[PDB]
């Protein structure tokens, strides 16, 4: 201590470093290789390339570009591989963490929840798409001694289907009140409305204005409507 | 979940349910008793359409059923990320739980099957209140004897006796040789409660939980769902084993019989004095504890409340620890006092936000901070925290 | 608990009210802050 | 960006240009005793080293023709579409004040419309309870009210219904007794119907109305 | 059959839809040139033409937009507040005002407990004077003054979709009426 | 990190203050091979078009320039510094160092935030200016 200030007297892995530091390694070594003239001017277009492969494998789009040179490609692919392992095993790394009950600090709270829905909705799509493959796994012999277990129990029950609501029905509306309001308490605690759920009161208070034609409208949509928004 | 009981007026009828019926509580020939807990795993995730277009037909019109099925598929949307939903079930939509319930009843059918079925619920014309039967032939007909499914967790209860049990664990073992005594490796106690009041571990005991599972195991298909021993809890109640263990909800509770008090007790907050219909004497004791999931959770919570909050005022953090607090009281009522760590995180966790006003206030700390500046209401101007 | 801190007086002694130089406290009302803090945000502000 | 491409320093120093503010032996014994010290005491290019090595075959036109930039997520039509969707918000109407909801009158308000559109086409459990010092604010301006008449028994069945509706029990069916001390049947009507729940003591008072 | 084609499947899954009714048009008109070609000579360069605009129009609806330059936040500088109040622009900000009600909401009563409303996911929601200092002992709330401006209402795009929904499931019912 | 230019000589610097009167100037003062001083520069090269019109950012090494190391009393391997109409900006973060800047900030918006209060602050001549965010158990 005493040394350093006499001398200033007369003179005066991780999540964070890694994904930097493999950017800085990836673009050190492209802009070495390529030709000074046209250098510069493409660099920072070679940075977008790295941010757009780098969305694209956060979206699972398979980030099939027109024509390439081949090294690049392979280049760019490789850091998403690395890059891909370090980012999905801190993702798990640090949400033990949070379970635990250790301090990861704030954004990584936020952004771990990000991350590992990104991951949740990876292993749904690979679910569903492996289900396309293999098809239903049930099979007829099975799906068989499954159904005969209920129609055995419905036809000692007595048990009579239940029908279709009657377009002259007793309860519709005492049916269609308990619905709409159990819509509708969610924005009761609410002094301010944000713009979807202004809508859904505009929804909610044209279904008590207008039931007659609300009850057609399900009516319709229960015999018909097929196909339904995202 | 009836529309009539509310889960922790659950576990009491659950527990009134186990002592009420005849003689488990004698061991005195040979007899014994087991539980199961087993979530049914993946079950909406795992709903095929193929089959629930037919189940549904049996139930409803075809109308509904085909309306009910395609409103399924959709197409699934986060930001970039988008796929048709073919193969499990989005149980966002509001008629989502009553599927989720027929579903279920398909299942149950499969343990139960349709001779035990009809004795648990009775004749349409007569059925039965939640515990109870006709006559207590009945009961002790089959080695199932109470019975329920809270969404996908499952209890099971058998009574056994000798000439009943040493076939069950004849066959397991006889068809899962283990030479080197090896049942009791994976088998799963349960952490919260001390030595004296857990399962015992003895060859017998353990031998039958896993037949136990092993049977029913078999009886469920694995493409409806995936039954593992690892989220299945067994608890046995035999000469060796005076503890009757299960966990409800939130709830952990242990069931000792008047008769077997000898082995080393000792009172607690979460004490239920149970009453015999007829008797009318108190044949049992069964102590309430909170579960590791939902302490956790809480621990989880109140950090959530001190996170997510970079810049909020103080009235929101007092109002949301109310909140939570509240919570937790109203729903555990019995069980806190009996649980010391919940306690502990408790008190942990009140100095701790008082701690974030603190720091709110200034960066030095105090040396003392008068207590009526939390504690008054919100009215005379404090943050009326409890 | 107003009991347990002595009373709305020991409290009044905690706080400035005595300077509002309101002599009866019974007629008086706070104006909520979560609503105050609904006002403000009805303009159109920057995230600062 | 001018002054960054053109690069003459003069003479200057740099501080006093801007008018800025601020808010040998020995040394040789110590890099020897540091160099007796120093006697005795990366994987990432590793990876992409091999790779950088293989770019050299790229001829200049195919670095000349890079495609230049692509969006593939559309994140910028999301974005924008996000962004106006939580622009402004709103404020909620005054029909949401939770207090007023009951079921009855909206089913009975409801099915008439309804059964209307169709022949034309052929207090609350979560309230708390009344603070005794509001209620006691009601016991003062309704004391005030009674002792404003002695008569006019209006206001006796005033004070006894609506302290009836607040709390009832002891309160209402004493005021009752007291001021019905007699020609109007009205406060033996109320009487009656509140203070009973026996016989003997509804004939004790309908004897006395009578 | 044609969704089967070569034309179609070679491509990325997002630009199936958009080639089916490119492409059918496409096999129409070549169908229209068959009738009329004379059976002795039968001619293409027609479907050549028409592979050109197929193909090239797919690899443009495959093509992704081009990058964006960033926006830029406007300026901190605050402007100079302007007024105008007329019946139209009050009945504008009507929206985005609190009215008088629910501004006596935001009033806290000095010394006693608020009316709270248990909410439907059981947290109390004050309405600290909403209510008359008489009308917490009777418990009556109030009817008060109702403002009809502030009331919820439907986007341009969400009240066509609904009237017309509607419009359709009245011939749906007129159907099932005669039938 | 491309995005940011660079400033080679105190000239540059001095000149990069004097000759911008209507938006801040933003100095990061560091090296290219530390830890802290990228990350930064990654902060900083996302927010910089976003902020252009009321306020621009430069780079400074310390190696390449150890002129203002003495006047400025630069140490810890960055300090982001804030300059309008050639005075030295100050605003009191809750780091005790009412001057500069040290820690790495998290989240855009939070630095996007001190840019605009800083730019605000500094418009009426005031001094010192008070952050929303005060981070002090960073320092």
């Amino acid at each position: 201590y005493i040394g350093n200030l006499i001398t200033r007297q007369f003179e005066g892995r991780l999540d964070a470093y890694y994904d930097l530091e493999l950017r800085n390694s990836v673009m050190d070594d492209i802009l070495e290789m390529m030709p000074e003239s046209i250098r510069q001017k493409k660099a920072r277009t070679i940075l977008q390339h790295l941010s757009e492969a780098w969305r694209c494998w956060k979206a699972n789009i398979p980030w099939d570009v027109p024509g390439m040179p081949a090294p690049i490609k392979k280049i760019i692919e490789r850091y998403i591989k690395s890059k891909a392992d370090a980012w999905v095993s801190a993702a798990h790394y640090n949400r033990e963490r949070i379970k635990r009950g250790a301090h990861v600090e704030k954004t990584m709270v936020k952004k771990n929840l990000g991350r590992l829905t990104r991951l949740w909705i990876k292993n749904e799509q690979e679910r569903q798409r492996q289900i396309q493959k293999n098809g239903p796994e049930i099979t007829p012999e099975e799906a068989t001694t499954i159904f005969s277990v209920m129609v055995e129990w419905l036809e000692s029950r007595s048990f009579s289907p239940i029908p279709f609501p009657p377009l002259t029905y007793k309860n519709d509306t005492k049916i269609l009140v308990l619905a709409l309001e159990d819509l509708k308490d969610v924005y009761a605690s609410k002094v301010r409305l944000n713009a979807s759920e202004r809508e859904e009161l505009a929804l909610i208070e044209e279904a008590y204005d207008n039931p007659h034609d609300t009850l057609n409208r399900i009516k319709k949509y229960l015999l018909t409507q097929r196909v339904f928004k995202p | 979940p009836s529309d009539s009981e509310i889960p922790p007026l659950l576990v009491y009828k659950w527990t009134q349910g186990i002592n009420n019926l005849s003689e488990i509580w004698d061991v005195s020939r040979g007899q014994s008793a087991v539980l199961l807990e087993t979530t049914l795993g993946e079950m909406a995730e795992k709903i095929d359409f193929t089959l629930l277009n037919r189940l549904l037909r049996l139930i409803v019109d075809p109308n509904i059923a085909d309306y009910i099925t395609a409103k399924n598929n959709v197409v699934i949307n986060f930001k970039d990320m988008s796929h048709v939903n073919k193969y499990g079930l989005i149980r966002g939509l509001k008629f989502a739980s009553f599927i989720f319930q027929y579903y279920g009843l398909v299942i149950d059918l499969l343990l139960l099957g349709q001779e035990r079925a009809t004795d648990l619920a009775g004749p349409a014309n007569n059925p039965n209140e939640f515990m109870q039967f006709k006559s207590k032939e009945v009961e002790k007909a089959h080695p199932i004897r109470l019975y329920t499914r809270y969404l996908d967790r499952i209890y099971m209860l058998f009574h056994f006796e000798e000439d009943e049990g040493e076939e069950l664990t004849d066959e397991y073992l006889a068809e899962n040789p283990d030479p080197n005594f090896e049942n009791s490796i994976g088998y799963n106690n349960r952490k919260c409660w001390p030595k004296d009041s857990r399962m015992r571990l003895i060859r017998q005991d353990v031998n039958l939980g896993r037949a136990v599972f092993w049977e029913i195991q078999s009886r469920v298909p694995t493409s409806l769902t995936s039954i593992k021993w690892e989220n299945a809890f067994v608890s046995v109640y035999s000469k060796n084993n005076p503890n009757l263990l299960f966990s409800m909800c939130g709830f952990e509770v242990r069931i000792l019989p008047r008769q077997r008090m000898e082995e080393v007790v000792s009172n607690d907050e979460g004490v239920w004095d149970l009453v015999d219909e007829r008797t009318k004497q108190r044949t049992a004791k069964a102590y309430l504890k909170v579960s590791e999931e939902e302490i956790k959770k809480f621990d989880s919570r109140i950090r959530g409340i001190l996170m997510a909050s970079g810049s909020t005022t103080f009235t929101k953090v007092a109002a949301k620890w109310n909140t939570s607090l509240i919570s937790l009281f109203t729903y555990f009522r019995e069980a806190i006092v009996a649980t010391e760590p919940l306690l502990d995180i408790l008190v942990k966790g009140e100095t701790r936000i008082q701690n974030r006003v603190k720091l709110g206030l200034n960066s030095k700390m105090p040396t003392r901070f008068p207590p009526a500046v939390f504690y008054t209401p919100k009215e005379l101007g404090g943050l009326g925290m409890i | 608990v107003i009991q347990a801190l002595g009373g709305i007086e020991t409290i009044l002694e905690h706080t400035l009210f005595k300077g509002t130089g309101f002599n009866s406290w019974e007629g008086l009302f706070w104006e909520k802050a979560s609503g105050f803090e609904d006002s403000m945000q009805f303009k159109k502000l920057t995230h600062a | 960006p001018s002054f960054l491409d053109q690069e003459p320093p003069a003479g200057y120093v740099p501080g006093i240009g801007r008018g800025a503010t601020g808010f040998k032996t020995l040394e040789l014994k110590l890099a020897q005793k540091k160099k007796k010290r120093a006697n005795e005491k990366s994987n990432v290019k590793r990876q992409f080293a091999d790779l950088k090595e293989s770019l050299a075959a790229v001829t200049e036109s195919e670095w000349m023709d890079i495609p230049d930039a692509t969006d593939f997520t559309r994140r910028n039509k999301r974005n924008r579409i996000q962004e106006q969707l939580n622009r402004k918000t709103y404020a909620a109407p005054d029909s949401l004040i939770p207090g007023n909801v009951d079921l009855n009158k909206l089913t009975e308000e409801r099915e008439k419309l309804l059964q209307s559109q169709i022949d034309e086409n052929l207090r609350v459990n979560s309230l708390s309870d009344a603070t005794l010092e509001d209620l006691q604010k009601m016991r003062t301006i309704l004391k005030s009210y009674r002792k404003a008449d002695p008569t006019n028994p209006q206001g006796w069945i005033a004070s006894a219904r609506l302290e009836e509706k607040a709390r009832k029990f002891s309160v209402a069916k004493k005021i009752i007794e007291n001021g019905c001390q007699p020609r109007s049947s009205d406060i033996w009507l109320e009487n009656i119907r509140l203070h009973e729940s026996d016989v003997h003591y509804c004939k004790t008072l309908v004897a006395t109305a009578i | 059959y044609l969704f089967a084609s070569d034309m179609i499947q070679k491509f990325p899954v997002s630009v199936h839809k958009q080639m089916l009714r490119m492409l059918c048009a496409k096999v129409s008109l070549a169908a229209r040139v068959d009738a009329g070609q004379k059976n002795g000579d039968r001619n293409t360069v027609l479907a050549h033409k028409w592979k050109a605009e197929l193909s090239k129009k797919a690899r443009k609806l495959s093509e992704a937009p081009s990058i964006s330059e960033t926006k830029a936040l406007p300026i901190p500088e605050d402007q100079p507040k302007k007024k105008r109040a007329g019946r139209k622009f009050r009945k504008y900000k009507e929206k985005f005002r609190l009215s008088h009600v629910r501004q006596l909401q935001n009033r806290m009563e000095f010394g006693k407990q608020e009316q709270t409303v248990l909410d439907s996911y059981g947290e109390e929601v004050g309405l600290g004077m909403s209510n008359t200092s008489l009308q917490q002992a009777v418990g009556a709330t109030s009817g008060s003054r109702r403002s009809a401006g502030n009331q919820a209402k439907l986007t341009k795009v969400m009240k066509h979709r609904i009237s017309e929904a509607n419009q359709q499931a009245d011939e749906f019912l007129i159907s099932l009426g005669h039938n | 990190s491309v995005l940011l230019p660079q400033l080679r000589t105190g000239w540059h610097v001095d000149q990069a203050i004097v000759t911008e009167t209507k938006r801040l100037v933003v100095i990061r003062f560091g090296r290219k091979n530390d830890r802290q001083c990228m990350i930064m520069d990654e902060l900083l090269s996302s927010i910089a078009e976003r902020v252009r019109n009321f306020a621009v950012i430069y780079l400074c090494d310390i190696d390449e320039v150890s002129d203002f190391d003495e006047m400025y009393e630069l140490t810890d391997p960055m300090t982001v510094m804030f300059f309008y109409h050639n005075k030295h900006m100050m605003c009191d973060f809750g780091t005790g160092n009412n001057n500069k800047l040290n820690f790495i900030v998290d989240d855009k918006q939070e630095m996007i935030d001190i840019l605009e209060t800083i730019f605000r602050g500094a418009r009426k001549n005031k001094g010192l200016v008070v952050s929303p965010y005060d981070y002090n158990h960073k320092r």
